[PDB]
């Protein structure tokens, strides 16, 4: 960024093993911005050098080149192989470095093991690549903790789950809901779930988000492990499942509304067997949905996946909550019976919409009217609700005549 | 006491040597039993009875190719 | 931890590291059947841990989930194991 | 460039001209008109080592990488025939480079074409 | 006030790792406990006192759900 150069107390120090006493600060400035003036110029004269003469490492003979090209008077010894040593003088208030320089014997340099005798240079020719690639000739370059047991028995089953056969996934499915000692690695499969249906949103698979939901649905079936403790990290992940909108890779073709109806089904039994009233797991779920339904702006998807979960938590949940906004349906069949725009995703979307919301309110239906229902559907919204109540109350009295 | 009174204790552990024992014991067993079960379901199974897959499943006996990098090696270092 | 558990999940990554709206709508009173909770002698063990898991109780999991997939607030993330040791009975 | 050119070579019909330098890449000029009609950039060092074709057809770089990467003497130079001074260059060394050819351990100092279309290098294998 | 604190009577007007402490103090466990001994109805007066500390203690919250699974469990298997 700036113009560095040496400092200006590495020049006191230098005057004083010349003898000058006291040297003020701008003779000391005038000192190092002319020897680091130099030091550049010999820096980029030896690097002419070094890749001129193809070296790329910069030799202590590059320096030498350039101090010969400068005009100025070598630096003896220097070629001789040595490192950077430097040892430290503590003192009592002058702190230094120097080099502790060593004797030796002059007899020990007049016996020593000669170095083996260089070899002449010489040429070798070899292909390199023929019409294509290289060949393979040696001239070319190559090319708390788990046991080991359970290791073994995670490692199989997560990957026995991640879709290469049926038949072993069903085979590990039977293995997680019956088994007796998975305990120590109920952990490791909640995260493995929860991080999986978070990796959904870079890759919108779903096939491996039913894979998952079937790992939760035999996580739950098993009755020696108790997942009180680990059920914040799955009602998360089935809720993402439920309540995201994009859950297809292809959304037009792909059932992500099987995986709705999956999962909300699954977030109802796990709010069946766990919801206590020091929990409120059920109410904080049904909040949820309830905002996330009665909020416009909501996409089709999101609101399917609302009212899915809304309607499989039973009777007086869609009594209380689905039944205030019937309304709403004339605010779907207004994009339904009604508009150009007819070749957007928005139509299949909605008309689920409309068949799961009448399907789960003939039963409603049937349960607080009349038996009659001769104009319920006239009274009721788009006259086709009421339908499906009339046809809930023939199949009930099919049911009862069954019985 | 009620009135104007908070007991912070903790938790009881377990240090029963016996029950400890038992339990890392029997949860290995049932870890490994699991697992044996799950490898001779799923791939080709043999029978010390006549046609018992459910009860004693062996997994078969495959070669391989150098068999004394299997046996010889060590697997925890 | 690339190599802990999810690590399927990372390998595929590649990542580098390592008024209806009222709550007395949803009171359970308001959800829930009197007489089909009865047993009447038909043929329990639910918080029977003195502290419920203060994750599920104080953990806000409703943020945690996406309405939206186009818009998240917080990106894709390596959401490393805490590795944090919790439940009882456990041999260490 | 933004280093010191160390490569020269010239197209064997006249019309271009290439360089090489310490940052790594290759430009390619036309002399008719004096604008860098193209921009090489897959090398990592300095590229000390330049050649075209024999006819014209690629443009072999050899440099400090240990490679011989083999360019494009025709897909670079379809402006064969302005009053701007501007090309508008996009960015296309991936319609450009055929091969990367690395070798063991030797930059490659020299590279020669045949008077067949055979590219010679030379060495100094230096481990 | 005890020492800088109100009390609750009716004349005032309101990889190892720690173990999790209980919200619920060992004075109020002991306090249920004695609450639903004497609520099983072994001697009338005690069980008279319980039924008015029922009646009006108020910091019987945060202790309530234990009182409702103790008496709806009890229904169901004293049936």
């Amino acid at each position: 960024l700036s113009n560095t150069v040496l400092p200006s107390e590495s020049m006191k120090v230098v005057a004083e093993s010349m003898g000058i006493a006291q040297i003020q600060e701008e003779t000391c400035q005038l000192l190092t911005d002319e020897v680091s003036y130099r030091i550049k110029e010999i820096a980029q004269d030896a690097l002419k050098f070094m890749h001129m003469g193809k070296r790329q490492k910069l030799t202590t003979s590059d320096i030498d080149y350039a101090l010969k090209l400068k005009n100025v008077e070598p630096l003896y010894g220097f070629h001789a192989q040595e490192f950077i040593p430097f040892r430290f003088a503590s003192g009592g208030g002058r702190e230094l470095y120097f080099y502790e320089e060593k004797e030796v014997d002059l007899s020990d340099i007049i016996n020593t093991p000669l170095p083996r005798v260089p070899l002449d240079v010489c040429l070798k020719a070899h292909w390199l690549s023929i019409e294509g690639c290289q060949p393979a000739i040696p001239e070319n370059p190559p090319p708390h903790e788990l046991s080991v047991e359970q290791q073994l028995y995670y490692k199989e089953i997560t990957e026995a789950c991640v879709g290469s056969c049926e038949a072993k996934r069903a085979e590990a499915l039977q293995s997680i809901a019956t088994d007796p000692g998975l305990y120590q690695m109920l952990p490791r499969f909640s995260t493995f779930i929860s991080e999986g249906v978070r990796v959904n949103v870079v890759q919108n698979n779903l096939a491996l988000l039913i894979y998952l939901m079937r790992m939760v649905k035999a996580l739950m079936d098993n009755p020696t492990l108790y997942l009180e403790k680990y059920v914040h990290e799955l009602i998360p992940a089935v809720m993402t499942c439920i309540v995201s909108r994009q859950l297809c890779l292809r959304p037009d073709v792909d059932n992500h509304w099987a995986l709705r109806d999956f999962a909300a089904r699954l977030v109802a039994q796990i709010c069946k067997h766990f919801s206590t009233t020091t929990n409120n797991i059920q109410s904080r779920i049904t909040k949820t949905f309830t905002k996330s339904w009665v909020d416009e702006k909501t996409p089709w998807t999101t609101r399917y996946g609302s009212i899915a979960g809304l309607a499989e938590l039973g009777h007086d949940v869609i009594k209380t909550l689905i039944l205030p906004r019937l309304q709403q349906e004339g605010e779907r069949i207004r994009s339904v019976l009604d508009g150009p725009v007819l070749s957007n995703i928005d139509r299949i979307g909605a008309d689920h919409v409309q068949s799961l919301l009448l399907k789960h309110c003939a039963p409603v239906l049937a349960k607080l009217r009349p038996p009659p229902d001769n104009q319920d559907a006239y009274r009721a919204e788009f006259g086709s609700l009421g339908p499906l109540l009339c046809s809930q109350v023939v199949k009930a009295r099919a049911q009862a005549a069954l019985q | 006491p009620h009135t104007y009174i908070k007991t912070p204790t903790y938790r009881e552990p377990v240090s029963d040597y016996q029950v400890l024992r038992e339990k890392a014991a029997s949860q290995r067993r049932d870890v490994e039993r699991a697992l044996t079960r799950f490898m001779a379901k799923t791939g080709e199974t043999q029978s010390l009875f006549k046609d018992d897959v459910s009860t004693f499943p062996l997994i078969a006996a495959r070669p391989f190719t150098i068999p004394y990098l299997t046996a010889l090696l060590p697997s925890e270092l | 931890w690339r190599y802990g558990p999810a690590r399927l999940w990372y390998d595929m990554l590649g990542v580098p590291e390592d008024d209806l709206l009222a709550d007395e709508n949803f009171l359970m009173v308001t959800q829930l059947h009197w007489e089909d909770d009865i047993i009447w002698d038909g043929e329990p063990w639910y918080s029977i841990f003195p502290i419920d898991n203060e994750d599920l109780v104080y953990g806000r999991w409703e943020d945690n989930i996406i309405w939206d997939a186009q818009a998240m607030p917080r990106l894709l993330e390596p959401p490393v194991l805490t590795l944090d040791p919790n439940d009882e009975n456990l041999i260490l | 460039h933004k280093g010191p050119i160390h490569s020269l070579t010239f197209s064997p019909n006249g019309r271009f001209l290439a360089t090489g330098a310490t940052d790594g890449r290759v430009l390619l000029w036309d002399i008719g008109h004096g604008l860098m009609v193209g921009e090489l950039k897959g090398h990592t060092d300095t590229v000390c080592s330049l050649r075209f074709s024999r006819d014209g057809e690629i443009l072999a770089s050899g440099s400090m990488d240990n490679t011989v990467r083999l360019w494009d003497a025709i897909k670079a130079f379809e402006d064969l025939e302005t009053a701007t001074g501007h090309i508008n260059l996009p960015e296309n060394s991936q319609e450009l480079l055929l091969g990367t050819y690395m070798t063991k351990s030797t930059p490659v100092v020299h590279l020669h074409f045949t008077r067949r279309n055979l590219v010679l290098a030379a060495g100094a294998y230096s481990p | 006030s005890i020492e800088g604190c109100q009390p609750a009577i009716p004349e005032n007007p309101p990889r190892l790792k720690p173990r999790s402490i209980h919200e619920l103090s060992v004075e109020q466990q002991l306090y249920y406990k004695e609450i639903t001994e004497a609520c099983v109805g072994s001697c009338e007066a005690k069980r008279a006192e319980a039924l008015q500390s029922i009646a009006t203690d108020p910091g019987l919250y945060q202790m309530l759900p234990r009182f409702s699974t103790f008496i709806s469990e009890g229904v169901r298997v004293n049936v």
